[PDB]
């Protein structure tokens, strides 16, 4: 670690720094200890002998930084400092960050330049990079101070790439964590960093996609729709949902369906977000698999134009927008009869916003202005 | 602070 | 009256946090969209009064408010506006109040807030919370319709100016916001906009609002829209103080916020004024009302409909 | 032929275009067996609503809510297990809400089935559930196993026993939790043996699970599983294991303990208790998470006063205070807080002498803490020291403390010390009140907060209840009288406001000749709030009055009310007429 005692005998040496550097200071809550300021220094060092000097990981360090990341990193994570319930909006505010962070920020940032390594041997290190490491690193997703998270995210998604032994057990345990939070916690603050690894996960599938993965897209992500905070995730989830999409087509009628099923009552920023991502879906639908759920469809979005929240009604309405959505519609008859009623007696006078008035007005418009010329 | 329409 | 008896049992009711029917609420609000549509765009208000600023839906801290300085009929009230988004308890806030109008309908008085309106309704607190409350939009289409009818401004003993918002330079003469037309739904520009979602500030002249809209006015113009008009103080509620109570203007005009620290999760004291017999003023100062079944209802909560 | 109406006609909605048009059918299923035939619900009602709606969740959660309620609409305890079909399939659901019914819906019905229906029916419903092919099945099961167990054979017994097993090392920490919270409700399902037997190694295994949210779960159910009957058999047992939770790196388990840590105690026995949960608790009291101490301190006094003998007093005083006198100066605002919810009730337990050597300097520290809530915490218990330690030394230390606090910037502070004024100025003050306390105990009438006026007021109903009548005469109404010039009507109501409440304790002759001529001097206020708050007035203080001097002097004052300005002066004084009876 000092790159200056020759060749040899520095193998010896980093090893006692990586326990050196594991004493760990239990207190950066309360007061002072520094000389401690070893630990940082050194490990900083240690942080450039990985990312400068070539063939120096060599296989008796790698238990040794393991062991080092693990006495360091795996601790019991603290009563979160806000008080929650059901009342308090998910837009989580006192974001207490780590104290002891000055450490750790290096602690990570090492062992993902070892990770990193050209040379980090795989095959070396699955020895030591368990299960039980994954699952350590995994409840650690479940911290508040964002840049945490930031860290894990990438950490983790490293070792998924890295480790194809790993990946099954990776999936399955970033399953029940969801699995947790939507059947009754309704708690876990990491949902966001899961998602953006599954994102990429999901993006490398492949050919016939397989069983797995189709229960995980139907079991687990569009149930995640379903939880009071969909915001604090939304975009994100919103990718994993149409990826799946974008590979298998054939999965269109029980993810549209699943939505529709999952479609909020009683919590509108949600019901927005539902057609918000409706459309994202719309844009990228086969037209053979719009015939599936063409009715149950627009049989629900009729109900948005109308329904008096102009938010909804906006977004909803604002699908006559975009040219590709409106081809499919226009390329039905079936589609204009349940969206027949709903902007009628929502259409002359009501919606005090006049914004989704004339929204309503050119809707009816561009669907009389087709082939069709039906009327009542 | 929490949304500036408004802490 | 055989109705008014049914009204203070519908108050006592609703008084421990329960809420009321849909058409109990539908039939409440059209009793009091008839003895509202009396009032004027500035009311003439009697001169011993208790005046309230913003309480955003924290019902169990408008009854501290009430622990604080008296009970509703006993005491004199009038409040800013601002009762149903940023809380909880938006439907039992605006319901008790409400109903509190239609009943003892000179003990208090309600203006109108920024917060009245339909566009702010649904883009925070209210309408989700009638939504999970009532099932329909109805008791909400009720509340938002009664708000149109709530008079823009007050006037306790022709001497003190009370408004939810603030100033605006499409008013002059007091006057003014006599010849407006309130009865609909707050729009984004003009004096009635202005009127209540305006701030002071420390920057002289006219300015730009932060909000969306409204206007910034410094000391100047408070000062002389004061020294003609009428003119010993203007009050407001709508831009949150630590205080409670804040003092700006070379004391030309109050801010009075009445919802305390929660979901004004800031951490802000609430407080009124009291205008008393002669017409001095006291500031009360009260903090958010102790809390029971505390923060958790257990987790077992229902869902969305899903 | 039939003449009325009553079977099945009213409703167009069982076939459905909505969602509440089908809710309201189930919700309405209610009266579909009874309206026709509890023969054939069985035979074709049930095989059809099986599973055959499978749309909507909330629909579900309803028809789980009817299952439960058909237990003699289809013939009752012979005919039960038809029901199990429609509500296997309801327990297999995904989201909980249902499936969390469903099962308590299968529990209600287990026990109006039959040992010999059980074994047949009920049983294999759970073997599969349990047997379940993913996790909503399995956590559903864990429930349904007290239930059927007691009544079924010993060699199914054997079998249950096996598939509880199966779940409490579930692949999957979700049923674990599950399998891990109902342990305590099964263990409680005796057979002595098998608790030993086989729980035993349950327990130990989920009590150092890999999650933290399945250790803390299985300390939850210990106190079932430790007071099951073991003892020089618990410290073998089910002992290393409980005092290996409390040092627990999660802590979240650590927590558990303590919020539980008077309950093992009465499980576990005073002989452990003094050698093995004495420095656990000495210990979670010094805990580094503060949520920990705050769930520790909670409970010194209960723990304290189901102890030992001879002991009870050394063990709370040799190893228990010295965490005390740490934690009443600790750093967190929930501790103290907490600790003064009980700490008063530490004194009748440790006795009188040593109350007022190392009890006192920590209520008269917690008195003046601050944090107002500490001391709203300590000043509720007050009553517990005054009722077992001598009053001449309570006047002594706490009433210089007492006295300030009755001024505190609190108003919920401050009404605490009017709560208690009574008994303070009762049980000491003779004489010595209306002179020490007097000019203290009237200054709430005139506080600029409400509530502390409408505590004053309260206080003197009381404060002539329990004291004389002709000093309330010569003290209290003197004063009283006095305030009716205040110029704010908030405070000139509180005349009227005591005089309503100065009635019922102070009776005719001091009411007619010197309330009285205050009140219908009042009726004549410019504001009216004062108006109609004597129109209120004088119906309560009407009764109290002589007939003769209330149809002449409290008559032609209440008519004159009824003819001018107001609303509600016009209706106070409408309604106190009839009340009164004068129209
Ligand atoms: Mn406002
Ligand atoms: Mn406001």
């Amino acid at each position: 670690r000092d790159v200056p005692p020759a060749d040899q005998e520095k193998l010896f040496i980093q090893k006692l720094r990586q326990c050196c550097v594991l004493f760990d200071f239990v207190s950066d809550p309360l007061s002072d200890l520094k000389w401690k300021e070893v630990k940082r220094a050194a490990l900083s060092e240690m942080v450039e002998y990985i990312t400068h000097n070539r063939n120096v990981i060599t296989e008796p360090i790698y238990p040794e930084v393991v062991h080092m990341f693990a006495v360091n990193m795996f601790r019991t994570l603290p009563p979160s400092s806000n008080p929650t319930g059901a009342e308090f909006d998910p837009e989580e505010d006192e974001p207490t960050l780590e104290a002891a962070w000055p450490h750790l920020q290096l602690v990570y940032e090492f062992f993902l330049r070892f990770l990193e390594s050209p040379d980090f041997q795989p095959n070396i290190a699955k020895k030591y990079i368990d299960q039980k490491f994954v699952l350590q690193l995994l409840e650690l997703f479940d911290s508040e101070d964002p840049r945490e998270r930031d860290f894990l995210k990438t950490t983790l998604h490293r070792i998924y790439g890295k480790f194809l032994g790993l990946r099954a057990y990776i999936r399955k345990q970033i399953n029940n964590i969801f699995y947790r939070f939507i059947y009754e916690t309704e708690h876990h603050n990491g949902i966001a960093e899961l998602l953006e690894i599954l994102g990429s996960i999901i993006n490398g599938f492949a050919l016939p996609l397989k069983e797995e993965h189709k229960i995980f897209l139907l079991k687990v992500l569009l149930p995640l729709h379903k939880v009071k905070s969909l915001s604090v995730y939304h975009p994100q989830l919103a990718y994993c949902v149409v990826q799946f999409l974008e590979k298998d087509s054939t999965l269109t009628e029980p993810v549209v369906m699943a939505l529709l099923k999952y479609w909020p009552k009683t919590h509108s920023p949600k019901e927005v977000m539902f057609l918000n991502e409706l459309e994202e879906i719309l844009d990228v639908i086969e037209p053979s698999e719009f015939v599936k759920i063409m009715e149950p469809l627009f049989r629900q979005l009729a109900k948005c134009v109308s329904s008096p929240h102009f938010q909804v009604a906006e977004r909803a309405l604002y699908y006559w927008n975009n040219e590709y959505i409106m081809s499919l519609i226009s390329d039905n008859a079936a589609k204009i009869l349940p969206i027949m009623f709903p902007s009628l007696y929502r259409n002359s006078k009501t919606h005090w916003n006049k914004t989704i008035h004339g929204l309503i007005y050119n809707a009816l418009k561009l669907f009389m202005e087709m082939n069709q010329k039906l009327f009542d | 602070x929490l949304x500036r329409x408004x802490x | 009256k055989v109705f008014t008896k049914e009204l203070d049992q519908w108050i006592e009711q609703l008084n421990e946090c329960k809420q009321l029917s849909e058409s109990q609420v539908k039939s409440l609000c059209e009793k009091a969209k008839e003895i509202l549509t009396k009032e004027s765009n500035v009311q003439e208000v009697r001169c011993p009064v208790t005046v309230c600023g913003d309480v955003h839906g924290q019902f169990h801290d408008l009854m501290e408010l009430f622990r604080i300085g008296g009970k509703s009929p006993d005491t004199n009230y009038l409040f800013m506006g601002d009762y149903v988004n940023r809380g909880y308890y938006s439907v039992e806030t605006v319901t008790l109040l409400v109903a509190l109008k239609v009943r003892y309908r000179e003990r208090i008085t309600i203006l109108r807030g920024n917060h009245e309106s339909r566009q702010i309704t649904q883009v925070y607190g209210f309408y989700d919370e009638c939504l999970r409350k009532y099932g329909n939009a109805n008791v909400w289409k009720y509340f938002t319709d009664l708000f149109d009818y709530l008079p823009l401004t007050a006037l306790v003993d022709g001497q003190i100016f009370c408004l939810h918002g603030g100033l605006s330079p499409s008013i002059d003469t007091l006057d003014h916001i006599r010849a407006l037309d309130r009865l609909q739904e707050v729009p984004h520009e003009g004096p009635m906009c202005d009127l209540l979602w305006s701030d002071p500030d420390d920057r002289g002249g006219w300015g730009i609002s932060p909000r969306g809209a409204g206007y910034t006015f410094g000391q100047d113009i408070s000062e002389t829209f004061n020294h003609a008009n009428g003119l010993t103080l203007v009050s407001r509620a709508h831009q949150l103080v630590m205080e409670g109570y804040n003092w700006c203007h070379d004391r030309n005009v109050v801010t009075i916020f009445s919802a305390p620290n929660y979901c004004y999760r800031c951490g802000n004291q609430a407080a009124i004024m009291e205008l008393d017999d002669t017409l001095k003023y006291s500031f009360l100062q009260f903090d958010p009302a102790p809390r029971r079944g505390e923060p958790h209802v257990t987790r077992r909560t229902p869902d969305y409909f899903l | 032929d039939d003449s009325l109406y009553p079977i099945a006609v009213l409703i167009d909605e069982l076939r459905n275009e909505d969602v509440q048009l089908r809710l309201n059918s189930i919700k309405k299923l209610s009266t579909i067996a009874l309206a026709l035939g509890v023969e054939r619900t069985r035979s074709e009602l049930l095989p059809f609503l099986t599973d055959t709606i499978y749309d909507e969740d909330e629909v579900l959660l309803a028809l789980a809510e009817q299952l439960g309620t058909f237990t003699t609409l289809v013939g009752g305890p012979e005919y039960v297990h038809c029901l199990l079909p429609p509500l296997e399939s309801l327990a297999t659901v995904e989201e909980t809400v249902v499936r969390d019914k469903a099962v308590e819906s299968l529990r209600a019905i287990s026990h109006e089935h039959s040992p010999s229906d059980l074994e047949a029916h009920f049983v294999p419903l759970v073997k599969r559930l349990a047997g379940g092919d993913w996790f909503t099945s399995r956590t559903s099961a864990c429930g349904l196993f007290s239930v059927c167990y007691p009544r079924v054979s010993s060699a199914v017994k054997a079998e249950l026993r096996q598939y509880f097993r199966n779940l409490c090392s579930d692949d999957t920490p979700m049923v674990r939790r599950a399998a891990a919270s109902k342990l305590g409700e099964f263990a409680k399902v005796l057979e002595l043996d098998n608790v030993k037997s086989e729980i035993i190694p349950m327990f130990s295994n989920l009590a150092s699970d890999e999650q933290d949210s399945v250790r803390l779960l299985a300390v939850e159910a210990c106190v079932n599983i430790a007071q099951l009957l073991p003892q020089e058999d618990l410290e073998a047992l089910v002992m290393p294991t409980l005092r290996q939770a409390a040092e627990d790196k999660s802590w979240r388990v650590r927590y558990m303990v303590a919020d539980k840590f008077t309950e093992l105690q009465k499980a576990v026995g005073p002989e452990i208790t003094k050698t093995d949960l004495v420095p656990a608790f000495q210990n979670l009291m010094k805990d580094c998470e503060a949520e920990v101490r705050a769930a520790a301190s909670h409970k010194v006094k209960e723990f304290c006063e189901n102890l030992s003998a001879d002991c009870r007093e050394n063990v709370i005083m040799t190893q228990i205070l010295p965490c005390i006198k740490e934690l009443v100066s600790d750093a967190n605002q929930h501790v103290k807080s907490a600790l003064a919810s009980v700490i008063m009730g530490l004194s009748p337990i440790l006795g009188k002498d040593n109350t007022i050597e190392h009890l006192l300097p920590l209520f008269l520290a917690q008195l003046k803490d601050e944090c107002p809530e500490v001391r709203l915490n300590i000043i509720s218990n007050l009553d517990c020291v005054n009722e077992v330690i001598g009053i001449r030394q309570l006047s002594q230390s706490l009433l210089p403390a007492i006295v300030e606090l009755a001024e505190d910037a609190k108003w919920r502070v401050r009404l605490a010390i009017i709560e208690y004024m009574p008994l303070l100025a009762g049980q000491l003050g003779v004489e010595f009140f209306d002179e020490k306390l007097n000019s203290l105990c009237m200054a709430w009438l005139v506080d600029h907060v409400y509530a502390i006026r409408e505590a004053a007021t309260s206080n003197l109903k009381k404060l002539v209840e329990k004291f004389g009548k002709e000093w309330a005469h010569a003290t209290i109404i003197p004063k009283v009288l006095a305030m009716s010039g205040d110029p704010n009507y908030l405070h000139r109501m509180t005349t009227l406001f005591c005089i309503n409440v100065l009635s019922e304790v102070c009776g005719q002759d001091i009411t007619t000749k010197h309330m009285l001529p205050t009140v219908l001097r009042m009726a004549g206020d410019p504001v009216a709030n004062v108006r109609f708050n004597v129109a209120k007035s004088l119906q309560k203080i009407g009764p109290i009055l002589d007939n003769s001097t209330l149809q002449s002097e409290v008559k032609p004052i209440l008519e004159k009310l009824t003819q001018d300005q107001d609303v509600d002066v016009k209706y106070f004084a409408q309604e106190a007429l009839t009340v009164l009876s004068l129209a």
